[PDB]
């Protein structure tokens, strides 16, 4: 043990100066300078001491009967002395810049360590902390987990950054949740194994292959957001599925997730997908992500009544109109698509988020009800009209209108054009293939506030 | 997610400045990642946002005078801004979002850098 055999200043023991006016609380004293007692440090069995600005645990050493400590989120290199804290059995350390743990090599009582976000690399001193069952490494510098092969009582674990080979969790069978996120991992043969696995977390991989998932029934969580799936025909076996992750892969056959009814949130932006009609029958979804697709045609989505999350920016969407049904709607999100009408939205009056920019949006009177609104995105709307003969003298109707209904003059007009409500007017002294013109006005709806604004474009028939 | 922005400075209208976001952690990799910027007594403005994929959302004030990128392998956001105006004076942030092109009712902005832009 580290013990004092006369009353010692509390500054002389915790060195860092956040450390020891944090111990001056702790230890119910009024100054950094007041001495205490081997007594008084005795009585300390848990430090919370996170996002103070510690830069050294220099004196923890005489708090020998500490059970749990917190110094996350402080700017901690050394934690040489935790090494003789033996009855330590929890410590939170993420967000430091901790290199060196042969300080843990024999805290063996360790059932929780949690480092994430520091700067490890060498995990050789975890390997004889074989009663650990919580272990996050996540967002570290660990290219071998050999040192992991031996902890055998792991129910959740975490690391990365630079893994390839998982032969050394084969044995790991205790582990319920597993994080191998930002990895560089193509191969997980080895997972069929971790047949207890309630949750597995892959995202920003390079998996390909997910035949091995196929065994692990008992997954209700699984993310693979980041790889390179195409064919996801193994995951028709994983029929307790909830939550699923998909987004940012090669996936366009939708088909093998089509039985999985217990499925509530459904991932899938950044894939390759054109038909949703696998998706009608999922009943249950509450979330459903579909930003970044091929999407057209988006009627199955009518048949899902209770979403209340539904996501469909970057798509090829003309009709919104499927949204109708979903009475629920809470969020709708379909920035960057070609819808005009936003009538079938007038009466999901549940929605509290809604972001439709860059859409062919002219007319909002269908909005003026949707008052939960917080969020609110409608600017940089596109649309073209049909073509009219060229000549130097061009007419063209305005027909933009605000919540009210009222008619939004235009802000710019390209050519030297001006406007006489409703009509904007050129004179143009030779052909050109188009002329255009801008509106741009503030909206609130709700609480949301936002740029209503957009780009006409009037082609022109030589 | 932890973000860091640097790169904030002084400029003469017409110039060029790029802003930076260091992140640390596994979220940035597969988030949304977004710009936004607040000038003294006015409300927050979203002005750039980037999906993994690499779409973007520019709101009318920069669009085609900025342009946000990212580079996954550095875990770094990036907001490189031309023709830049006085009314880009701005403390400028970076956060994960749950949307390309607008933002959340409490994201998580943290420290921002200054871009002031003289005339
Ligand atoms: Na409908
Ligand atoms: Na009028
Ligand atoms: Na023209």
């Amino acid at each position: 043990s580290a013990t004092i055999t006369q009353d010692t200043p509390i500054n002389q023991i915790f060195t860092d100066t956040a450390l020891a006016e944090k111990m001056k609380t702790v230890l119910g004293k009024t100054n950094v300078t007041d001495t205490v007692s081997q007594t008084d440090l005795d009585q300390v069995t848990t430090l919370q001491a996170d996002r103070l600005g510690i830069k050294s645990i220099d004196g923890v050493e005489y708090l020998n009967n500490l059970t749990q400590i917190n110094f996350s989120n402080n700017q901690l290199t050394d934690i040489t002395p935790l090494k003789n804290l033996t009855k330590l059995v929890d410590i939170l350390m993420n967000n430091n810049q901790i290199a060196d743990i042969t300080p843990l090599a024999n805290l063996t009582n360790l059932t929780g360590l949690t480092l994430f976000n520091n700067q490890i690399t060498d995990i050789d001193p975890l390997k004889n902390l074989t009663n650990l069952n919580r272990l996050e490494l996540s967002s570290n510098t660990i290219s071998d987990i050999s040192a992991l092969s031996g902890l055998t009582s792991l129910q959740q674990l975490s690391f990365g950054n630079q893994v390839t080979d998982l032969k050394p969790l084969a044995n790991l069978t205790t582990l319920e949740r597993l994080d191998i996120s930002s990895n560089k991992v193509s191969d997980i043969s080895v997972l069929a194994k971790l047949t207890n696995l309630e949750s597995l977390i892959a995202t920003n991989n390079q998996i390909s292959d997910i035949t091995p998932l196929g065994i692990l029934t008992n997954l209700d969580e699984l993310s693979l957001n980041g790889n390179q799936l195409k064919d996801i025909g193994t995951l028709a076996s994983l029929t307790n599925l909830t939550d699923l992750d998909l987004a940012n892969n090669q996936i366009s056959n939708l088909a093998p997730l089509s039985g999985l009814t217990k499925l509530t949130e459904l991932k899938l932006g950044a894939n390759q997908i054109s038909n949703i009609s696998p998706l009608a029958g999922l009943t249950a979804l509450t979330n459903l992500e579909l930003n970044e697709n091929q999407l057209e045609d988006i009627s199955p989505i009518s048949n899902l009544k209770n979403l209340t999350y539904l996501t469909l920016y970057f798509n090829n969407i003309s009709d919104i109109s499927p949204v109708s049904s979903l009475t629920k709607l809470q969020r709708l999100f379909f920035y960057n698509n070609k819808v005009s009408d936003v009538s079938s939205l007038a009466n999901l009056t549940n929605i509290n988020w809604l972001s439709a920019g860059h859409n062919q949006i002219s007319d909002l009177t269908p909005l003026a009800n949707l008052t939960r609104i917080t969020q609110l995105g409608l600017n940089d709307q596109a649309w073209t009209n049909a073509p009219v003969n060229y000549k130097a003298n061009v007419s063209i109707p305005n027909t933009v209108k605000n919540v009210t209904g009222a008619l939004i003059a235009p802000a710019t007009i390209s050519d030297g054009g001006s406007y006489t409500e409703p009509d904007i007017t050129w004179n143009l002294p030779s052909y050109t293939n188009e002329v255009s013109y801008t509106f741009s006005q503030p909206v609130t709806i709700g609480k949301g506030t936002t740029t209503f604004s957009g780009t006409v474009t009037q082609p022109l028939k030589a | 997610l932890q973000l860091v922005e640097s790169g904030g400075g002084l400029v003469q209208a017409g110039g060029s400045l790029t802003v930076s976001c260091a992140a640390s952690g596994s979220a940035f990799s597969v988030n949304v990642m977004g710009w936004s910027r607040q000038a003294p007594g006015k409300e927050r403005e979203l002005v750039a946002g980037i999906t993994r994929r690499g779409n973007t959302y520019y709101a009318d004030t920069v669009k085609g005078r900025f342009t946000i990128s990212r580079d996954n392998a550095k875990n770094t956001l990036y907001l490189q801004m031309n023709s830049l105006k006085p009314e880009d004076t701005a403390m400028y942030y970076c956060a994960a979002l749950a949307d390309i092109a607008t933002m959340g009712p409490n994201d998580y902005w943290g420290q921002g850098t200054q871009v002031t832009v003289s005339g």
